[PDB]
């Protein structure tokens, strides 16, 4: 299982690179995670947007 | 909106299954939609006119002939349709007869002697 | 810098290390081209050169200083300006190390493996051995060439691929 | 000026000779493919210098503009030239210069501008063996 | 900046916990604890250290105020000698245990304007405020603390008391158990500094349970579940068997006797009671308590009866914050930095103005 | 929806002014 | 464009070949023909290989 | 779980290249702006309806690329309906396009006027960028070196 | 309006004469199919790649039947 997330998450890197995501790869890693929970992702693609403007607001 | 969803709407109509319910077939529909979206060809309204008086004269009729003549008048009277020679050729290419070589026969020209 | 990379591109027994510095050099000197451009269509002004003349001091520093070096000398000729603290020279000999670093990184990768091992030309330690084909080539027939040796190499590195 | 830009005119115009005179019948069958993917490599310089004619209209061009440009050219055609000599002034054929491009294929591995290059021509070149 | 501040202050059941709003650790703790001479008000380490001749009292021990006049002593004597600062110049925001009467709710708001006399408040409920650190506003809220428990759901931005559960399991009944199954032993307990160690020791040390099954086929087998234990003082207390199931109960009620709900029973109670268009919105929001935060292994049985409990078309979320011991701080601590906060924030000019009653209302 | 818009109740009078849309 | 060459670089290679046949072939029918016309696809040169592999399907017919 | 990923989410939007209670300042905007949204195959058709959209806007190989991506995604079932919703969030050659010098059947044809002619615009955007470039290094230097007596760098506001 | 009806009545006339042809040629299309094919035909579409799609949808509702 262990063998196979880190495959996983080798291979959810493309798909995510190919469809110009600001996604890095640590950042890919928590939302691959908090995706898989159930929460809607629909709604995780705005909260997303949001925390990445309030933290520039501070910059 | 947006034209590939409006194709969807097109493949509820035609299909008993939802647009939801099919996958395979709209990634056929974004294939060959796109890359071909916008004419490439050369327009002619008149030889839509003469080709379904053509259609027409193979179901033997002449009196239909001449009251599409008419139908032809108001499409122009009303005149709210942007490519009148297009959907009048999608209509023509679904014709079904109620009941050989015509690569001979006149068509539209492939803009390629034409900078485009 | 325009003579040193001008001449040893006519030269190709300069090795692959002199013929990536200088293509590296060149790179550099594309820039102080582009300047070149711009400022002949604009026409004292020596506080806007006084920059561009700190520039040319040390990329005119690394032509004089590596003066015919090939090989692992001109491995530590530029991993001596890695020993440097002010960004300025540390990024001015970036974008020319990964290049010097380049050749001799392709060989250890096979001599690590197997796969060709080109050192007709000796910019690399190993220093191979003819006629030793009987069975005593399980020890030496690939001496360790010491001048060779480049500076991010150390003996443990040199003599363990090996 | 003029004299640091024309090593690219020669690494040209060295190219087009080889591949003009060894596209006939008798030289070869890796010997033609070899001149025939070198028709895509010229295609590229030609369309630079095509591009830089309309260019010079409006006035955006110049004699240090384009020693600026070809800096990659400078090389990456002097390779080229050196192979199309290679083959026209000791004739080799077939297997011949197909030992030619596996010398070739060594004798830069650590370039990374004069390997790339030559890496591509090798598997275009050998479909007719 | 430069708006005006906000401290927070929550007197535990067991420690007091102080400290200035947006502070991730409590600024001061000291043990809950107001002497007589058994100083003779004093709270502390020479108050802890004078145990012997000192009364050791907890104001709030059942989720209930039970002695009035040590609780606002207590709070009191912390603002003023565990923070050293002055009363009248900051203003306070407490948390209360769930199901607090209205009335008690109103006799607190009154003592604390009148008796310390604060600028502005906010008294309200525990595990709302905990679970707006923990995570999502909506949600369920799996209490457990350490004299009470309760199964909140919460959509509204507050709970619903029409679904709320009142269950006794908190960590009172899990240290009783302990003094049960000991004496069941027949090893004594000793004293109050026995008790709190070894509650210690079951929160860290000892085996907290993954299945009934396979531990007791190993302790039935041969015990090696026992893991040794050295204390400078010098106590060795280790037992396998009895260490797993101890902290078991709950997995199993009638394994004490007890007639009340499990885990799954009392969240499975509560859901099935809540409006079924939000069940899957409050499916993905439940979290983890108990004072077993020092050596997990409840997470795993309540994530899989969480997933046996619903289909399988919805995945579990079960959210699992680094603190659930000072949960109900980090809590307070966030909601009180917040300047959109003020609009559920009462001030004193309105207590006079719209009466004692609106501290209800407007604070939420 | 613009064959959606369209079912909207029209009158079955039509003008004896106007032969230019008569609705 | 420099006189738009890169338009005609691939034309007199195209036309080259096709004013090879034009010069090979003159004067031929018969078998000798589809002999003459079938010494243009032996080539290793693949523009020719690909031009002649559909001028072959033509005349076999 | 998600709520400790987050804690590690938090650190890397803080500038790692003090740095403890930043965080707790930035923790406490994060979550105050995280519930908001929360709180108020139909799935690769999400894919193809910017497929489309990228062969009508030019570039036919990416899309290309993508309808055959999207069969072998489907050979974690959330995470690509976030990739969907974050598609346009991302940072603002080829030897051959005209060459029948290979194969060993090539089709016959003609010009188009749609190829050959949008191979020198392939190059020509990268030549209209080499000396746009020129114009955004001389004037972002000299907007620091000239403006007025009093302006510079903050050294002299210390 | 008033006259926003009118032109809601122009609309009604050229889609009843598209649906006389649609009839008297005895196509395929029904009435409901047509109102998508008039939206796509507005923007600037090949009809020749319509047709080869309602020539596939048509008989992948056989792969239904």
């Amino acid at each position: 299982n262990l063998n196979a997330v880190r495959e996983t998450m080798d291979v959810l890197l493309e798909i995510s690179r190919i469809l110009n995501t600001g996604l890095d790869m640590e950042t890919l890693s928590i939302c691959v995670r908090l995706c898989e929970q159930g929460i809607n992702p629909e709604a995780l693609s705005s909260v997303i947007k949001e925390l990445r403007k309030a933290t520039e607001a501070l910059k | 909106k947006s034209p590939n969803v409006l194709l969807q709407n097109l493949c509820c109509r035609i299909l008993g299954r939802s647009e939801a319910d099919v996958a395979q077939q709209f990634q056929y529909a974004v294939r060959v939609i796109g890359s071909n979206f916008a004419p490439t060809v050369e327009r002619d309204e008149f030889l839509v006119a003469e080709k379904i008086k053509k259609e027409l004269i193979r179901q033997r009729r002449e009196a239909d002939a001449a009251l599409f003549s008419e139908l032809h008048r108001k499409l122009h009277s009303q005149g709210v349709l942007k490519n009148k020679w297009s959907i009048l050729y999608l209509l023509l290419s679904l014709s079904e007869d109620p009941r050989s070589y015509a690569t001979l026969f006149a068509q539209a020209l492939p803009r390629d002697a034409h900078s485009t | 810098i325009r003579r040193y990379t001008d001449q040893r591109s006519l030269d190709r027994s300069f090795g692959l290390v002199g013929q990536s510095f200088c293509a590296a050099l060149h790179q550099e000197l594309r820039e102080y081209y582009r300047l070149l451009s711009v400022l002949h269509s604009q026409l004292r002004l020596l506080v806007w050169t006084y920059d561009p003349k700190i520039r040319l001091k040390t990329l005119a520093a690394l032509v004089d200083h590596c003066q015919g070096r090939k090989g692992g000398e001109l491995a530590s000729a530029v991993h001596a300006y890695t020993k440097t603290g002010d960004p300025y020279m540390r990024s001015l000999v970036q974008h020319i190390l990964s290049l010097v670093s380049h050749p001799v990184l392709s060989f250890l990768y096979r001599w690590i493996y197997d796969g060709e091992l080109e050192d007709t030309y000796h910019e690399f330690f190993v220093a191979s051995d003819p006629t030793v084909k009987t069975d005593r080539l399980w020890h030496d027939k690939y001496t360790l060439r010491k001048s060779m040796i480049p500076s991010f190499m150390t003996m443990d590195q040199s003599r363990k691929v090996l | 000026l003029v004299h640091r830009i024309l090593p690219v005119a020669a690494s040209y115009s060295a190219v087009t000779r080889f591949i003009e005179e060894k596209s006939s019948f008798e030289y070869g069958q890796v010997n033609h493919a070899l001149a025939a993917a070198m028709r895509t490599l010229v295609k590229e310089h030609l369309i630079l210098v095509s591009q830089l004619e309309q260019l010079h209209r409006q006035g955006l061009l110049s004699l240090q503009k384009l020693w600026f440009y070809i800096q990659p050219a400078m090389r990456t055609m002097d390779i080229l030239a050196s192979l199309a000599t290679s083959v026209d002034k000791g004739e080799c054929l077939g297997g011949s210069t197909l030992s030619l491009l596996h010398d070739r294929s060594f004798s830069y591995t650590g370039d990374s501008q004069a390997q790339e290059l030559c890496l591509y021509l090798t598997k275009a070149a050998s479909a007719p063996y | 900046d430069d708006d005006i501040a906000a401290l927070v202050v929550d007197n535990g059941s067991g420690m007091c916990k102080a400290g200035f709003a947006g502070d991730d650790a409590p600024r001061a703790v000291f043990p809950s604890i107001v002497g007589r001479p058994r100083k003779d008000s004093y709270v502390g380490d020479e108050a802890q250290s004078k145990r012997g001749i000192l009364t050791l009292k907890y104001p709030i021990e059942h989720g209930i105020v039970t002695n009035w006049d040590d609780m606002e002593k207590i709070w009191h004597h912390t603002f003023y000698n565990e923070l050293r600062v002055a009363p009248e110049e900051h203003p306070v925001l407490l948390t209360e245990a769930p199901l607090n009467p209205k009335a008690n709710r109103e006799k607190m708001t009154q003592i604390m304007f009148e008796t310390f006399n604060t600028p502005a408040m906010y008294v309200a409920i525990q595990a709302v405020l905990s679970l707006y650190a923990s995570g999502r506003t909506t949600g369920i809220v799996m209490d457990s603390g350490d004299g009470v428990t309760h199964t909140v759901p919460i959509y509204e931005g507050y709970a619903l008391p029409h679904a709320i559960l009142r269950l006794d399991l908190a960590g009172r009944d899990l240290t009783d158990y302990l003094m049960k199954i000991l004496t069941e032993r027949g090893y004594s307990f000793t004293t109050t500094a026995e008790r709190e160690i070894v509650r210690d020791i079951k929160e860290k040390l000892c085996y907290v349970a993954l299945d009934f099954e396979q531990e007791m086929a190993t302790a039935a087998s041969s015990s090696s579940l026992e893991k040794s234990y050295e204390l400078p003082d010098g106590q060795v207390i280790t037992i396998g068997n009895e260490r797993f199931r101890c902290p078991e109960a709950l997995f199993q009620p009638s394994f004490l006797g007890m007639e009340s709900c499990g885990i799954h029973e009392t969240t499975f109670n509560s859901i099935m009671k809540c409006d079924v268009d939000i069940r899957k919105d409050l499916y993905a929001n439940t979290v983890l308590s108990g004072g077993t935060t020092m050596y997990p292994g409840i997470a795993d049985r309540m994530q899989k009866e969480i997933t046996a409990l619903a289909p399988s078309t919805m995945k579990i979320k079960i959210i699992a914050p680094p603190e659930r011991k000072y949960s109900v701080w980090i809590g307070g601590s966030i909601l009180a930095s917040l300047s959109t906060f003020q609009q559920m924030w009462i001030s004193k000019q309105e207590y006079d103005e719209s009466g004692p009653s609106i501290v209800h209302r407007k604070c939420f | 929806l613009w064959e959606a818009a369209l079912t909207y109740e029209a009158s079955k009078r039509r003008c004896w002014e106007r032969v230019g849309c008569p609705p | 464009l420099r006189r738009l060459l890169v338009w005609t670089y691939d034309p007199k290679i195209r036309l080259k070949t096709l004013a090879a046949l034009v010069d090979h072939c003159q004067g031929r029918k018969g078998g000798e023909l589809a002999s003459a016309v079938h010494a243009y696809t032996k080539t290793g040169d693949p523009y020719m290989r690909s031009l002649v592999q559909h001028i072959l399907s033509l005349v076999s017919h | 779980s998600i709520t400790q990923l987050f804690d590690d989410l938090c650190e890397a939007l803080l500038p790692a290249a003090n740095r403890k209670r930043a965080k707790r300042s930035l923790k406490k905007v994060a979550y105050n702006a995280l519930f908001t949204n929360l709180f108020q195959l139909p799935a690769r058709n999400k894919i193809l309806m910017l497929s489309f959209d990228l062969r009508v806007g030019g570039l036919g190989p990416k899309a290309d690329r993508l309808e055959e991506l999207v069969e072998e995604l489907e050979a974690v079932g959330s995470v690509l309906d976030l990739l969907v919703q974050l598609a346009g969030s991302g940072p603002p050659r080829d030897y051959f396009l005209n060459n029948k010098h290979v194969g060993r059947n090539v089709p016959y044809s003609g010009y188009d006027c749609d190829d050959l002619s949008v191979f020198e615009m392939d190059v020509q955007s990268l030549i209209s960028r080499e000396e746009c470039l020129c114009h955004s290094m001389i004037q972002e230097t000299l907007q620091v070196m000239e403006a007025a007596p009093g302006t510079g760098l903050p050294t002299v506001g210390l």
